[PDB]
């Protein structure tokens, strides 16, 4: 049981344009051996389930990989991005992975 | 690919009890222990459980533990989850994983309603 | 030894080796922390 | 083999072809050390 915290407000942002979002992790997820932090973020749409943006805290998955860079230690978590598009307009959601009882944020709303 | 093709949601009553099966392609659920999750509407997603194949032991989340038991079918790639006392907050969107290091693919989406 | 291997076959002429009759331990991969990209396509990782 | 003085294998030479090739197994030499050998297979 970790409470997960995600930017509560969305962020109005024009097209092409920087978005600083961040949601803060608790219990310092982190794993012996390997130092890729246990946390995934995800990118849900309106009407299809959400799929892997980004794993182990710094992947970029297959498809419209923009950035999604996270630089974070355990407590902290960042997923900003440089440029909104279409397929960037949803919500985002980050996801604990070490802890076995693992809950989802709740979830960041961001449009052109 | 590989593609979770779960279940189409089907109208249940309150009491009853529910099996949503999840279907599978490209592979078999033996080396597969899917998760199970849920998607309130209009509220925060949360995580149901997790179960396997053989030795399924399954472990959910403490606020659907003892509520929601789902069991893992050896064969016929497809595994079943099981609801019971649902009641109007129930009414949520189940999907299917890969316990990947995310939940890799999910369910098209099942609308578990309780109405009259 | 694939692993850490000097001189990697080139990606067009990549190499295949059909590896039985042995142990296959995973544990070391998990272990090893200077992996990147880990994605694994139809298996869990962790059933390996 | 002059430098060897004894006759070493120089190639395999046993089948033409070696198409979908599955196992392949190897131990200690048995056929090797007036004796009587016997195989049941
Ligand atoms: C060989 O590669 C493995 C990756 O599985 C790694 O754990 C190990 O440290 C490597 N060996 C050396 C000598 O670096």
């Amino acid at each position: 049981d970790i409470v997960m915290t995600q930017s509560p407000s969305s962020l109005t942002v024009t097209a092409g344009e920087k978005v600083t979002m961040s949601c803060k992790s608790s219990q310092s997820l982190l794993n012996s051996g390997n130092q890729k932090n246990y946390l995934t973020w995800y990118q849900q749409k309106v009407g299809q389930p959400p799929k892997l943006l980004i794993y182990w805290a710094s992947t970029r998955d297959p498809g419209v990989p923009d950035r999604f860079t996270g630089s974070g230690f355990g407590t902290d978590f960042t997923l900003t991005i440089s440029s909104v598009q279409a397929e960037d307009l949803a919500v985002y959601y980050c996801q604990n992975d070490y802890s076995y009882p693992l809950t989802f944020g709740a979830g960041t709303k961001v449009e052109l | 690919e590989v593609q979770l093709k779960q279940s189409v949601a089907e109208l249940v009553r309150p009491g009853a009890s529910v099996k949503v099966s999840c279907t599978a392609s490209g592979f078999n659920i033996k080396n597969i222990y899917m998760h199970w999750v849920k998607q309130r509407p209009e509220q925060g997603l949360d995580w149901i459980g997790r179960i396997d194949p053989a030795n399924g032991n399954s472990r959910y989340a403490p606020k659907f533990q003892d509520k929601a038991t789902i069991t893992a079918d050896t064969s016929s790639n497809t595994a079943y989850l099981q609801l019971s006392s649902l009641t109007s907050e129930d009414t949520a969107i189940y999907y299917c994983a890969d316990e990947g290091w995310g939940f890799a693919n999910w369910g098209q989406g099942t609308l578990v309603t309780v109405s009259a | 030894e694939v692993f850490n291997a000097t001189r990697f076959a080139s990606v067009y002429a990549w190499n295949r080796k059909r590896i039985s009759n042995c142990v296959a331990d995973y544990s070391v991969l998990y272990n090893s922390a200077s992996f990147s990209t880990f994605k694994c396509y139809g298996v869990s990782p962790t059933k390996l | 083999h002059k430098n060897n003085k004894s006759w070493m294998e120089s190639e395999f030479r046993v089948y033409s072809s070696a198409n979908n090739c599955t196992f392949e197994y190897v131990s200690q030499p048995f056929l090797m050390d007036k004796n009587l050998r016997e195989f049941v297979f």
